[PDB]
């Protein structure tokens, strides 16, 4: 626990963050806030990873199971 | 203004082969991360995780979140099933619906955590 | 049926169409999933990258052959009669940081 | 100035202060200034892609360049 | 030799092409400017498809400009005097601190 | 690909025909845009213009203490010359403002734009 200094406006950001995400708390804010400042590239990472994924053709491979337990 | 993001409740396919293949047609909630959304509506293509939606509400268990019509835009009560979340190519996105409320997303994160082992 | 287990998954309609994927519902859900949907995150031998919602298995613990990775990306519930046999399972540490890497792709806060 | 007692894990704590000095800040309050502005604008590098690329693409903007000079 | 106040929407001169822009330097400097000088615009533009956080939609009046615009300040330029040719309006007090915060988020400055 | 950080003195082309008006500047736009521009290899940059004329130094100027590796002389940024440019005008990195000096830039930007509070 620590304690930290923000102004008015940044307090007001980060209550309507939460508010719209839902969250329990400034500091579920703060972590998601944390967490995106953690992985710069991270929709670099997503379309490289798609990209692995579709020239494997896996999506072929798992897609008969895409309807399972449904229906 | 609904943009592919979590929290939104999309129609999607769910049948393997798709095509004149009936039903397997069901609402879903986008559960992925807002960053691999705006992905996948960039590039027009992608893989997003989406937790299914029923109508038949039936016994109602901790893992899943009741959706109410008079918030998300469908057209009867339902119920997001989070024991069955799975990842589908963005080709199988229907059409928008709506979105789950600020509360509806709020238990939707409880009902993932438990179901997946993730409470802390 | 646990929590951290790889087993062997049948992706068939056929021939031989099996891969493998690590067990991420619960324990009680997957005692409970014949009343059915096991949910799985599915792996894959190439690790010329490991992106930060993927996890490296290693061939130590695992069961498989070589160094693997999960991709928490790909995500899918799957039906029981699919999960043929138990292959191997992951370290607690390898576990923990997939319980991570879901936390990550599904923005679930901790 | 508004104070807050927030609740942060050991791993994010020392995420927030790499970033601090990875970016030259005084204080971890700083660091947690800039992360606010960072939720508050989740797709802003695309967005300053798609801006610069449609200021780029419009003719009547190349007249500005005029004034890259001005007062030096 | 007009005056020419932050917050105002003026008429720019491209010439080595003319061009709606908000002044907004201050007036301190401003009018030190008009005696030296540079003043500091935000250039602005008719397209309006999209408006980016860095940018701020400036709704059509009927004495200034005619159509909705968009100020955008991640092209902020400081442009000598002389090109300040005539006031084309004031933004409102909204889209100016619309403006300010779009200034600050571009520029990496905080209160 | 050189990349473009906030607080970084780079020499840049300010002539319009691009004639041997280079001369410093510190990047002041922020580093998200930054980092996209050099991931893209193109974009705009915002930056503040550096003299070697020190005479009087006001409230919207601030000094920057030469170094050994970057600008060999006392300098002042220019606020008040601050201007956003094609990021192929910029040419070279020189250097970088201390902390301190990038705060003194702060303030003097947002005096300079009336972003005080």
């Amino acid at each position: 626990k620590l304690s930290v200094s923000l102004s008015d406006d940044d307090v007001a950001i980060l209550d309507a963050y939460v508010k719209r995400a839902g969250l329990p708390s400034r500091s579920a804010g703060l972590q998601h806030a944390i967490r995106v400042l953690r992985y710069p590239t991270l929709e670099d990472d997503y379309a490289n990873a798609w990209q692995e994924w579709s020239a494997a053709g896996d999506t072929d491979a798992w897609e008969q199971t895409v309807g399972d337990g449904v229906g | 203004d609904l943009m592919m993001r979590r929290g939104e409740i999309w129609q999607v396919d769910l049948d393997p082969a798709r095509g004149s293949e009936a039903n397997n047609q069901r609402p879903a909630v986008v559960v992925s991360n807002d960053r691999a959304n705006a992905t996948a509506t960039r590039l027009g293509r992608g893989v997003i995780t989406v937790v299914p939606v029923t109508s038949n509400i039936a016994k109602v268990y901790p893992f899943q979140v009741l959706l109410s019509a008079t918030t998300t835009g469908l057209q009867v009560d339902c119920k997001a099933q989070a024991e069955q979340i799975r990842s589908i190519a963005t080709e199988r996105l229907l059409r928008p619906i709506g979105r789950v409320s600020a509360a509806e997303l709020a238990q939707l994160d409880e009902a993932l955590k438990l179901h997946l082992d993730l409470w802390s």
